[PDB]
């Protein structure tokens, strides 16, 4: 059906490895093992010192809704704006309550 | 009545990356470079983490606009192995794999790279000994370099390279001359003071926040969101659409957002995205869950239509915030844009001794460079944020790039054969004895 050969046509047409490269070397090959991780190459280096932390205060929001937060959950640990996200919190099926802790980086354990 | 009143809903239709037109090798290119004049041609290169973007470094705007993606398969089948290396990956296998480490600068995997490359040479009409002015991240490290430029020379051969940073490309081509740069790109956040036209790169910063966290942000909150279940498959390209179109820095955050899901005039605050569908005495209307998640219509779980939508709300303005709040929306744990830029203005540049006439030569122009400072009220919330921090009356101006994604690109293709940048070039005869790590240190590269 032409639709499958119009779409084996543009994937030919696309395709790069069809194409020869002669300004491409053929005698240099790479190390296989070059691809390396950030904390690979920095830990094998052991100016990437440019992060900076900070002393404020932060204000509170609320985990779920993302207005602000009185309340922080002694049980959960999820901050909440009111008591209708206090009862939505608490029926949380299991699994929930470690995600939104973790969309703001924070983890229960 | 209070919503019956309504209209029906304003409903924007999910946009995504995707495949739109073959783009052949562009020969006429290739044989205008042949003809301009001795050492006045080469090939400029941004490696954008999100774009690609590669051209004539005598013209105005590049050839290409490409994410660093490929793919690589075998249609069994067939037999036949088939290879991509942009947007001709459909980003429909999508089989793909990128060439930064995802929310980093730094080019990652070489085997993508070299693909990405290899399309980049096909597309400018490469029939090879041409020089290359490629851009790096910041403070680059030395192995990504070292690697680059290993496939630079070894596998491609070409006669000079030239690494110098694309935020400081773009604040040439604005007339920069001694200013704060502050770039959002989709790595990352940087504050780069720069003096007498050179950057004073040791003090630079990084926000680890960019671009590329505010699509992966996004996706985490309408997944929390929607946690019942969105019916529709939820992508972070689709996200990164949303933060364009959608996404604003509020003036006053607080103040506007502790209103933002009050029940009057929330159809106006409210944006309503429509994922693709194929169809056949305390309640709702006071809840404030119903208002965060389906906005002020009733809803029905029937309707096909209805169901298959996903409605913004705080996210609007919460998702740019991160750059100002990070650890406190976030967890980033680092320092808000406001307060690094302030650190850098009043701690750094008064104490640093070679230094004239600081803070106020830096502060008259605090520029705006790459395409996640794009959002509205960017540049008037730096300025307010600053103008606290500074001494009263002090002669604060917060400028905005020109078309803020191209014109890196434009400045290093501007710059890339003067006679300062040639005095910059390394020569393959040089990096055979130097070695790939070694750089000719100038004002708009690393040390
Ligand atoms: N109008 C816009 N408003 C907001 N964000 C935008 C706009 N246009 C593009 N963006 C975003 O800007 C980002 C692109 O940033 P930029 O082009 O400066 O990065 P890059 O040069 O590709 O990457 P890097 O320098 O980090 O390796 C993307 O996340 C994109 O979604
Ligand atoms: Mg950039």
């Amino acid at each position: 059906q032409s639709a499958q050969a119009a779409h084996q046509a543009l994937v030919e047409q696309l395709d790069l490895h069809s194409i020869h490269k002669t300004f491409r070397n053929p005698n240099w090959r790479p190390n296989q093992r070059r691809n390396k991780t950030i904390k690979a190459i920095l830990g094998e280096s052991q100016t990437n010192i440019e992060s900076a932390p900070s002393l404020a205060p932060m204000k509170h929001y609320c985990d779920v809704t993302g207005l602000p937060a009185p309340y922080l959950d002694p049980k959960t640990r999820l901050r909440y704006h009111n008591k209708e996200i206090f009862a939505m919190i608490r029926n949380l099926p299991q699994g929930m309550g470690e995600q939104f802790l973790e969309a703001r980086g924070a983890h229960t354990v | 009545e209070p919503w019956k009143r309504l209209p029906p809903p304003t409903v924007y239709p999910v946009k995504e990356a995707r495949f739109e037109k073959y783009i052949p090798p562009q020969l006429d290119g290739r044989e205008r470079a042949l003809a301009q004049p001795p050492g006045q041609v080469a090939i400029v290169i941004d490696n954008g983490s999100h774009s690609v973007r590669a051209g004539w470094n005598f013209e105005d705007k590049p050839r290409l606009a490409i994410p660093p993606i490929m793919s690589k398969y075998r249609d069994r089948k067939m037999g036949k192995t088939f290879s991509f290396a942009g947007s001709d990956c459909y980003a429909a296998r999508s089989h793909i794999r990128n060439a930064f480490e995802a929310g980093t600068g730094i080019v990652s995997n070489w085997d993508v790279m070299e693909h990405v490359l290899d399309y980049v040479f096909v597309k400018l009409g490469m029939n090879e000994d041409m020089p290359i002015v490629m851009t790096e991240a910041v403070a680059n490290l030395p192995y990504s370099r070292k690697s680059m430029s290993e496939i630079i020379f070894e596998c491609y051969g070409a006669p000079s390279l030239v690494y110098g940073i694309d935020s400081l490309f773009s604040f040439r081509h604005n007339q920069g001359q001694t200013g704060l740069v502050v770039s959002s790109s989709y790595s990352a956040t940087h504050v780069i003071p720069v003096y007498n036209r050179k950057a004073l790169l040791s003090q630079a910063i990084r926000l680890n926040w960019g671009g590329w966290h505010m699509a992966e942000y996004m996706l985490k909150l309408l997944k929390l969101k929607y946690y019942t279940g969105f019916p529709g498959k939820l992508n972070s390209s689709q996200t990164e659409h949303m933060v364009r179109d959608f996404c604003y820095v509020s003036l006053d955050y607080d103040r506007e957002l502790a209103g933002y899901l009050d029940w009057t005039g929330l159809e106006d605050r409210e944006r309503i995205v429509q994922y693709p569908y194929t169809e056949e005495q305390r309640d709702w209307s006071k809840s404030l869950l119903h208002a965060f998640r389906y906005g002020p219509r009733p809803f029905d779980p029937s309707s096909q239509a209805e169901t298959h939508r996903v409605h913004l709300n705080v996210e609007r303005i919460r998702v740019p915030e991160v750059l100002f709040q990070p650890a406190a929306i976030a967890g980033v744990d680092q320092a808000g844009l406001v307060e690094i830029a302030g650190d850098i203005l009043c701690q750094r540049l008064p104490s640093l001794p070679g230094i004239q006439d600081a803070p106020d030569a830096f502060l008259r122009d605090v520029f705006l460079t790459g395409g996640n400072t794009l959002f509205q009220n960017f540049d008037e919330r730096l300025r307010q944020g600053l103008m606290a921090l500074l001494p009263v009356g002090a002669p604060l101006r917060v400028r905005r790039a020109q078309d803020a994604i191209l014109d890196a690109w434009r400045g290093a293709a501007g710059w890339a054969c003067t006679e300062e940048a040639k005095a910059a070039w390394i020569t393959r005869e040089e990096y055979l004895e130097k070695g790939g790590e070694y750089i000719k240190e100038h004002d708009l590269g690393n040390a």
